[PDB]
């Protein structure tokens, strides 16, 4: 299958009560990798998954150094954002940016990702193209002239092209047992009566990855999204996830309804019936 | 890690292309290749980046090869003013590394073109007072050498180029003197 | 526009002394670099805003830099030793794109253990010999500055009270007098050649000068001669036609 | 400000039995801005030992954690999560279902 | 590995 490395950064200003929140965390797939937080007392990238630990100090103090460059150069967006929208310094506000990698099967490059978004809309994203940029606002559009007189996007191109992608291969070889597995979701239901006139049909999956799932309730071998209830998918915490699909059915007819269940660890889609 | 490689010395011809070669044996293909210049207790003065595809401005173009472990600087009619110490530096940006490895550089020293070769030597009486004197060897051409003598009591300085520029004339030349009554200018630049 | 003060600095061993930098605004990164004759430059700190991110593992502790406003930087040196000797390179970039690096002009700090070796140039000009006069009709006049340390000297010929550029060469950097001697005087020739009939005009003038960087105004000086602080010396020539 | 109402779950990491070692985790997602205080309750009462996970965010940049614990639940004790936001004028508390 | 020189807005 095909594969994807992310870094996430989220920088929120607390005015007058310290200096901003940043975070940076790092996925391969839905596997997270390092951690930084300018708050945590270490001020280094952390290791979040046993395979990165392989990695020499030399790894450790770059990764560090970089991701500290990245909180000092959040910390002055915060700033030039605030500024770009005459907006006080009394209000609290979020950064959020966002870049990566798809690689296809064949390991081969797929596209490249650079996003960033200012309390939660998006601000500014490198296109497709990776030489060319989607400005929003006019605010947005003064970044766009910035970057495009630097010429940022010529190496971060070649980052999210090469040194990107170069490094998730080797991430896949290394932590192969935990990347390139399939564990295929253990599915059974569950029946509750609401009471005599009604019940309730519970469609499970539980320690699956990855996250990538989807449960749907059929009424006579016939879609129904009428009274159903669909959670968030969501982590166990030792790496696998848990989803589940539940539908309120009138009592007596329970073997009309059928759950199906998609996932690339199984080889075709199980469909579940009561008992 | 992240080091370059270049000729200490190299000489050119004033008016032909000086190719300045470098080889970025480690740096990474994804990190920008910088040249700067420097003379005499002077900061380094940039010239221009590389990346993928060769470059060009006003000062000078830069030529990369297809693997990007090889680049060559080319200043196109080389002035007299280009002659300086050359560094090709490479990023280390792609490890968590700000810093930059400069090595010893090459010296391009481009050499004036002599069109009329006339090799003297002369002696200079001192200005405002005393008998002291001072032996010039001019208008040689861009082939000859110079030597610090044996003697200690004797002072040589380097060669250096002069540009009339009123008259389009060049002209080499190099300065001795020492403390004796026993010394003569035939004999100052003579032991070369 | 990477800016730095002072542009040269004699300090006595043991002395602290403090070099600023006020780099390009707009640049989030400043480094520090320091260069001894003869090498490259040698990487010591980087800034990125106002937080140093990566000092240089060979050269510290003795050593301080700051950037406190994340624009201005300065760098402390407590209790000088010889060693720190060099030119030492502000630098700024804008912290992304080309992040092309652009250096200043440098501080050139030389530390001694005696302020007693310091001496401004003596300074001599040379009448054109009459056989070149006569083979080439042209004149060639030489400037010699002799006895000088530190090298922190800039020389220059003024033609009949105006600067002059064309038809003068500088030698490329000072001879040492005595090269073997440890802390050698300096020596430095120049030549301003013109056309026979120019010099021998008896109108015009010709002045050498030689700019001196030595002991500042607020410097400790009780020897005999006198304190060889920063001053201009020149020496004089008329046209002679005889 | 464009403002987002988080979205709780609580369960255990593996299936629930009396007096066996356990997991109990509160998973908060699609929410923003990232301020959000979020408590485990044992009988309406605040743990100490909650760590929770760090903070990324989805493809519409909505903020998602995981707090979770080491437990042991018997037949009679109540657990629940202690959620309170910008967007919750009021405190939020979803109690733990053996089969939700 | 992160990009190292994350562009200021």
């Amino acid at each position: 299958g095909s594969h994807s490395m992310r870094y996430f950064f989220t920088s929120v200003s607390r005015p007058g009560r310290g200096e901003p929140r940043f975070i940076a965390v790092g996925y391969v797939d839905d596997t997270q990798f390092v951690r930084f937080d300018s708050d945590a007392a270490s001020q280094r990238m952390e290791p979040r998954a046993p395979w990165i630990e392989q990695e020499g100090p030399e790894y450790w103090d770059g990764e560090t150094r970089k991701v500290k460059a990245h909180s000092q150069t959040h910390r002055v967006d915060l700033g030039t954002l605030r500024g770009y929208y005459n907006q006080s310094e009394a209000g609290s506000h979020t950064v959020q940016r966002m870049y990566g990698c798809d690689v296809g099967s064949d390991w081969r490059f797929l596209r490249g990702y650079h996003q960033y978004a200012y309390d939660g809309k998006d601000y500014i994203a490198l296109k497709e193209d990776l030489r060319s940029w989607t400005a929003a606002d006019m605010a947005a559009q003064t970044t766009k002239h910035k970057w495009e007189a630097a010429h940022v996007a010529e190496q971060l191109r070649a980052y999210l092209e090469g040194t990107c992608v170069e490094w998730l291969r080797r991430y896949l070889e290394n932590g192969k047992e935990t990347l390139q597995r399939t564990d295929a979701p253990k599915t059974h239901m569950t029946h509750h009566a609401v009471s005599d006139h009604e019940a309730t049909l519970r469609c499970w999956a539980l320690s699956f990855y990855p996250a990538e799932i989807t449960l749907t309730w059929q009424r006579d071998g016939e879609d129904q999204t009428q009274d159903t209830e669909l959670v968030e998918t969501r982590p166990a915490g030792d790496g696998t996830f848990q989803k589940w699909a539940a539908v309120v059915v009138p009592s007596g007819q329970e073997q009309r309804y059928t759950c199906h269940v998609q996932h690339e660890g199984l080889p075709k889609p199980l469909t579940l019936r009561w008992e | 890690d992240a080091k370059t490689t270049q000729p200490p010395s190299m000489d050119c011809a004033e008016g032909r292309a000086a190719n300045l070669p470098c080889n970025h044996s480690t740096v990474d293909p994804n990190e920008y290749v910088y040249w700067y210049r420097q003379i005499h207790s002077q900061g380094p003065q940039y010239i221009i980046h590389g990346l993928k595809n060769n470059e060009t401005n006003e000062m000078a173009s830069l030529i990369i090869t297809e693997d990007r472990k090889s680049s060559t600087l080319i200043l196109p009619h080389a002035t007299l003013r280009d002659t300086a110490v050359y560094y090709c530096i490479g990023g280390g940006t792609t490890s968590g590394t700000y810093k930059y490895i400069f090595g010893t550089g090459t010296r391009l020293k481009v050499l004036a073109n002599i069109q009329n070769p006339d090799p003297a030597v002369y002696q200079l009486r001192d200005s405002k007072s005393s008998d002291k004197s001072v032996c010039l060897f001019t208008d040689f051409d861009s082939q000859t050498n110079v030597s610090q003598s044996k003697d200690s009591d004797v002072y040589i300085t380097d060669k250096c180029v002069l540009d009339m520029r009123s008259m389009d004339f060049k002209s080499n030349s190099a300065v001795a003197w020492s403390n004796k009554s026993d010394f003569a200018c035939a004999n100052a630049f003579n032991n070369s | 526009g990477v800016s730095q003060d002072p542009r040269h600095k004699i300090t006595k061993r043991g002395q602290n002394v403090t070099f600023r930098c006020d780099p390009i605004s707009e640049h989030n990164r400043l480094y520090w670099y320091r260069q001894t004759l003869g090498q490259g430059p040698e990487f010591l700190t980087y800034f990125q805003n106002e937080a140093q991110l990566e000092k240089s593992r060979l050269l510290s502790d003795r050593f301080s830099a700051e950037r406190p406003k994340g624009s201005f930087s300065t760098l402390e040196i407590q209790r000088t030793e010889q060693g720190d000797s060099a030119m030492y390179l502000c630098a700024s970039s804008l912290g992304f794109g080309r992040d092309v690096m652009r250096f200043g002009p440098g501080t050139r700090l030389l530390v001694l253990e005696d302020l007693k070796n310091v001496f401004p140039p003596e300074v001599a000009v040379f009448e054109p010999s009459e056989a070149e006069i006569s083979h080439t009709q042209k004149a060639t006049l030489v400037c010699l500055a002799t006895g000088f340390y530190p090298d922190h000297v800039e020389l220059s010929w003024w033609v009949n009270g105006k600067e002059v550029h064309s038809g003068v060469c500088t030698d490329p950097q000072p001879l040492k007098e005595q090269p073997a001697l440890n802390d050698s005087r300096y020596a430095l020739s120049s030549r301003l050649r013109v056309s026979a009939t120019f010099w021998q005009d008896p109108r015009n003038h010709f002045r050498c000068q030689v700019q001196f960087y030595g002991l500042s105004e607020n410097d400790e000086w009780t020897q005999d001669r006198a304190k060889p602080v920063t001053q201009i010396v020149s020496a004089e020539t008329w046209g002679r036609a005889d | 400000m464009i403002q987002r109402t988080p979205k709780i779950q609580v369960y255990s990491r593996h299936p629930a039995e009396n007096g066996k070692s356990n997991f109990l985790n509160c998973y908060v997602s699609g929410f923003h801005p990232s301020d959000i205080e979020v408590d485990l309750l044992k009988n309406g009462e605040r743990i100490e030992k909650v760590e929770h996970s760090d903070l990324s965010f989805s493809k519409d940049w909505s903020f998602y954690l995981l707090y979770y614990t080491e437990f042991t639940p018997t037949e009679k004790d109540e657990y629940a999560c202690r959620v309170n936001h910008v967007t919750l004028s009021q405190p939020k508390i979803v109690k733990w279902d053996r089969d939700m | 590995r992160m990009f190292p020189n994350a562009p200021y807005l």
